[PDB]
């Protein structure tokens, strides 16, 4: 009922790993369930961080984590490494940044600024 | 070993597996007899052989201690038409240990000794002498022609023929209730009188003193034996007692209701008895299309009493210890399992969880995937069975 | 429980006078062994769960959470956490009863709770998936509070605070582990159901059973064949019937752990190695986590739970 | 249920032929409490959420 009629997000229930779906099979005097199963896999190790000060506002993920490979930040998921430039619709403000801890400091782009920049320009 | 499983399982083919076959059990070694001695007799022949015999109106209660039995020669000798025992084989009384016997004398006549029998009811039953239903003891029986029977009658030997009560048993009560028989040799032999004698024993619960011509031998410590100790034979290892026992007990007894403790019927020495060892039997081994080498597990016993190797299961041999870690094949027990690898032997070993390993870790990093797999699983589960009826 | 043994002490004739009743009890050792390689499945299918053992860091910088109390000392000979100590502390012959022991012994249950717990405070729930990948404890409890509905900067604002309400509530499992016993009994009452049964058992050899005495040895050394054979078969029928329905309780008793068993591994799977969605099976409260613990003879989880408290009253839209 | 009950009416005979066979009638009524007590349990558990 719970795995072939849907999706179990009850974990390690139907397979181990993250549960998509399954097929039934049968057999004599029982049954077979076939799980398949999302595994990741071949992963890197980032330097992080929980959140970013960016004019005194804290920004922090409304999905995905806060990322750095070296001398970028970048925000991304959580079960697949596709890196994206931050911006203020990845993120969301809640306070100033004296509250929180660990924080470290970024620029955030925000895609309204060189739209109205143009405009300037003209 | 292997043959063992094999006769076990009814099959000739033998999987990779442990399978319980047998039990182990320390044999006895000898016997060793023991018993009270008495310089004394009992005096059985002043009994049966007295020239004068109680009426059952009022019969004799002789009372049995302090001596040594011989009840062979009683038996052995032909003298008596029957001699029948409840609760008691006649042969096996030379063998136990008793603390009263109880000679009840007296004569009857023929037809009436169908009647004698203990719960058995009827005149002479409730009225005159009674046995009870849970009676143990011997009764004897034979016919008197020249002895209680003669010519011009006999009438020293009264019974009462009515009584307004029945009787507690083992009692004796002193138209009138009272009559006589007639005893002439002429008579049939359902009329001829016949001497019985009542051989009630009470057994052992107490100090024995009463039992058969028979030797001790003497006593041992820390070897398994065949005891016997007052008639309570059985088996097991003594030792010297660290209890402190009671100046009128003799016997200490388990949850399981048998002997764990006795005091010598002859010494003032008080021994432990502690049953010798034994344990369940299992059989280590791989599938036999690999080969027919094997290991045992003596369940529960070490390996003082049976390459060898100690468990906390018990002694197990046919298996080398390996110090290395290898993952479970064949459980056993205590965190060990077995397995056979490369000659070729059985091995045991404590079991890896897994390798042994850690993650990395700090307060700025973290680790997210770059690539995935999709993996399938396989689950299977019974849902139903055979629908017998 | 060896039948041969159990009926007849060592005595050939009782034991030939059972063969004839066939092979009634290699069925009641054959039920006992099911039970026996039975238990050892459930504790290993609660117990391992993890593929590969993790160690804890010799780093306690979590954020200020603490786990001093549940994480193993590496001092003890036998390596255990003080609540460990605290529970298994407070969980309290020839008739052919052996005692088998565990395959896992106390050790090894210790190690692969440490593992699951070490994987769960260094890895999140991600080692349930697939192959462990590390991350701060901080955002893990972010990862946990955005399950249930509440922002992360609500965390990260709060941090202290929730790393301090923790560490109390853990200090107050260890008080009243500390204190009371009262709280073991769904283990307690299971080691007493079975050492009672064994006592029963062994009882009842001291009966009768319509014979001339409860032992078996005084009829041997007092009676010829043919009416020992009839004393003696007298125990068997009942002796046996004594076995037989310690079998039968043993069995049904088994097959209630067994649930229970499955049920530790669910919540073992599902509230361990990951975050429950299911309202109210690991703890009361929206669910985050848990810890496992181990006990004798069973398994202690520890659910750690958002309750929200000190409200008020709006008017809405 | 009680076993003395069943088995023997009121007799005392077959009250004391029944206490040799020790205390097998003893583990049923237990047996059967456990049952009782466990039917609360499992009403309280359901209903007492
Ligand atoms: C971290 O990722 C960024 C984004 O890819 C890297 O920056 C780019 O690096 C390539 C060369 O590898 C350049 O051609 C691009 O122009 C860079 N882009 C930007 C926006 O700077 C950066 O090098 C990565 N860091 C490390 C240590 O590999
Ligand atoms: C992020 O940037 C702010 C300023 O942009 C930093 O604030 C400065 O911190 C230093 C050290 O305390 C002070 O000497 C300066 O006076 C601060 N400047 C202002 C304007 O307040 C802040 O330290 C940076 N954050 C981090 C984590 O380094
Ligand atoms: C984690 O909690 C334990 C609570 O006991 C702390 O251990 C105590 O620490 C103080 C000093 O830090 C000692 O005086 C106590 O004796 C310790 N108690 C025990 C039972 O060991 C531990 O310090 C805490 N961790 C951190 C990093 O502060
Ligand atoms: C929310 O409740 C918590 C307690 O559950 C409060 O935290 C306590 O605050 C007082 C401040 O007067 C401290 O003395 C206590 O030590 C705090 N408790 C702990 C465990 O640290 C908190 O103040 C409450 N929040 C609000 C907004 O009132
Ligand atoms: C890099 O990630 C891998 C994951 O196995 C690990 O070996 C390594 O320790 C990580 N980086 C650091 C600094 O630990
Ligand atoms: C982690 O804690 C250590 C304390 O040793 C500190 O040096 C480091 O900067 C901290 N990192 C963050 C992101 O707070
Ligand atoms: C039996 O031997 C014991 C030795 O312990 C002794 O007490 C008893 O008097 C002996 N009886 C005899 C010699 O008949
Ligand atoms: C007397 O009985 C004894 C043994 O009890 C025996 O030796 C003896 O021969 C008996 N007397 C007769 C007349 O048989
Ligand atoms: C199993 O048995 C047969 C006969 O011994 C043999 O031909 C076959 O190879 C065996 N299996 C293996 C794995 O050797
Ligand atoms: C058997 O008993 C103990 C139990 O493990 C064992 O240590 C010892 O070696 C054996 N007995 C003796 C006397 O050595
Ligand atoms: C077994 O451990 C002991 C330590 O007493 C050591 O003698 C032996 O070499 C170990 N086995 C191996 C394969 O190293
Ligand atoms: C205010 O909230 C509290 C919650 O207990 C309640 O006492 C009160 O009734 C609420 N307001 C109104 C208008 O009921």
């Amino acid at each position: 009922s719970e795995c072939v009629l849907g999706q179990s997000k009850r974990v390690d229930f139907c397979g181990k790993g993250y549960h998509l779906m399954s097929f039934p099979q049968s057999a004599p005097h029982g049954v077979v369930f076939l799980h398949v199963t999302y595994v990741p896999a071949q992963e890197k190790n980032f330097t992080t961080a929980p959140a970013i000060c960016h004019d005194g506002k804290a920004h922090f993920p409304r999905e995905g984590v806060f990322v750095s490979n070296g001398t970028h930040w970048f925000v991304t998921q959580r079960n697949f490494y596709e890196p994206q430039i931050i911006t203020t619709d990845n993120t969301f403000v809640s306070g100033n940044c004296d509250v929180v801890i660990g924080i470290v400091n970024n620029t955030v782009y925000d895609p309204l600024q060189p739209e109205l920049d143009s405009f300037k320009e003209e | 070993p292997l043959s063992e499983t094999k006769c076990t399982l009814k099959s000739f083919t033998v999987e990779k597996g442990i399978y319980q076959t047998s039990n182990f059990r320390v044999q006895p070694t000898e016997s060793i007899v023991r018993f009270p001695n008495i310089t004394n007799l009992c005096p059985f022949g002043e009994v049966f052989n007295a020239t004068r015999f109680a009426s059952v109106y009022a019969w004799n209660r002789k009372r049995i201690s302090n001596c040594v039995a011989d009840y062979s020669v009683l038996y052995n000798s032909a003298s008596f038409s029957t001699f029948k025992c409840y609760g008691v084989s006649p042969t096996k009384l030379n063998d136990l240990c008793f603390t009263n016997v109880y000679a009840d004398s007296f004569v009857i006549r023929g037809d009436e000794v169908r009647q004698i029998a203990p719960g058995q009811t009827g005149k002479i039953a409730d009225y005159n002498y009674k046995l009870p239903d849970d009676f143990t003891g011997c009764v004897i029986a034979w016919n008197s022609n020249n002895l209680d029977s003669k010519v011009g009658g006999n009438y020293n030997y009264l019974y009462r023929l009515f009584r307004k009560s029945n009787l507690k048993p083992f009692e004796r009560d002193i138209y009138f209730p009272l009559q006589s028989y007639g005893f002439q040799p002429t008579n049939g032999v359902g009329y001829q009188p016949y001497r019985v004698v009542v051989l009630s024993f009470e057994l052992l619960h107490a100090p024995a003193t009463v039992c058969g011509p028979k030797k001790s031998t003497n006593l041992v410590k820390n070897k398994c034996v065949n005891f016997n100790f007052n008639g309570l034979t059985g088996t097991g290892v003594l030792t010297e007692s660290n209890k402190k026992f009671l100046p009128f007990q003799q016997f200490g007894r388990d949850i399981a209701d048998t002997t764990d403790a006795v005091r010598d019927p002859q010494t003032l020495e008080i021994l432990d008895i502690t049953p010798c060892s034994f344990g369940g039997v299992s059989v280590i081994t791989p599938g036999t299309n690999t080969s027919n080498q094997v290991a045992v597990l003596y369940q529960g016993v070490n390996c003082t009493e049976v390459n060898v190797f100690q468990t906390r299961a018990g002694c197990l041999i046919g298996a080398e210890h390996v110090n290395n870690s290898y993952e479970c094949d064949i459980p056993i027990g205590a965190g060990i399992c077995a397995s056979y690898q490369t000659s070729q032997s059985i091995i045991a070993y404590t079991m890896s969880l897994g390798a042994e390993n850690s993650v990395a870790y700090s307060n700025n990093s973290i680790a997210i995937p770059t690539n995935f797999t999709i993996s399938v699983t396989t689950e299977i589960l019974p849902v139903s069975m055979t629908k017998t009826s | 429980v060896d039948c041969t043994m159990y009926i007849c002490g060592d005595s050939t004739e009782c034991s030939n006078l059972l063969l004839q009743y066939g092979s009634f009890c290699t069925q009641l050792n054959r039920a006992l062994t099911g039970i026996a390689v039975e238990q050892d499945k459930n504790t290993q299918e609660v117990f391992a769960q993890v593929k590969q053992i993790y160690k804890t860091p010799p780093i306690k910088d979590f954020g200020g959470f603490n786990f001093s109390q549940i994480l193993p000392d590496p001092s003890k000979p036998s390596k255990r956490s003080f609540i460990e100590d605290l529970l298994f502390n407070k969980v309290t012959k020839f008739n052919g009863l052996t005692v088998l022991p565990p395959l896992l012994t106390d050790e090894m249950i210790a190690q692969y709770t440490s593992a699951l717990l070490a994987g769960t405070i260094t890895s999140g729930w991600t080692f349930g998936a697939g192959a462990a990948l590390q991350i701060p404890f901080a955002m893990q409890m972010a990862y946990r509070f955005n399950g249930i509905g509440v922002t992360q900067n609500v965390l990260y604002e709060n941090q202290k605070l929730i790393a301090n309400q923790f560490n109390s509530a853990i200090g107050k499992i260890q008080d009243s582990l500390s204190s009371t016993a009262s709280a073991l009994g769904k283990l307690q009452d299971v080691v007493n159901q079975n050492a009672q049964a064994l006592n029963t058992l062994v009882k009842q050899l001291s009966s009768n059973f319509g014979a001339i005495s409860s032992v078996l040895n005084d009829i041997l050394s007092r009676l010829d064949k043919v009416e020992a054979e009839v004393q003696i078969d007298r125990l068997i029928t009942g002796r046996l019937q004594s076995l037989q329905t310690y079998v039968t309780q043993q069995l049904i008793r088994a097959a209630e752990i067994r649930a229970s068993a499955n049920l530790a591994a669910t919540k073992m799977s599902e509230c361990v190695l990951g975050q429950s969605k299911r309202v109210d099976f690991c703890g009361k409260g929206y669910h985050l986590m848990s810890f496992p613990q181990s006990a004798p003879h069973g398994v202690v989880f520890l659910h750690v739970t958002y309750v929200p408290a000190q409200e008020k009253n709006f008017t809405t839209a």
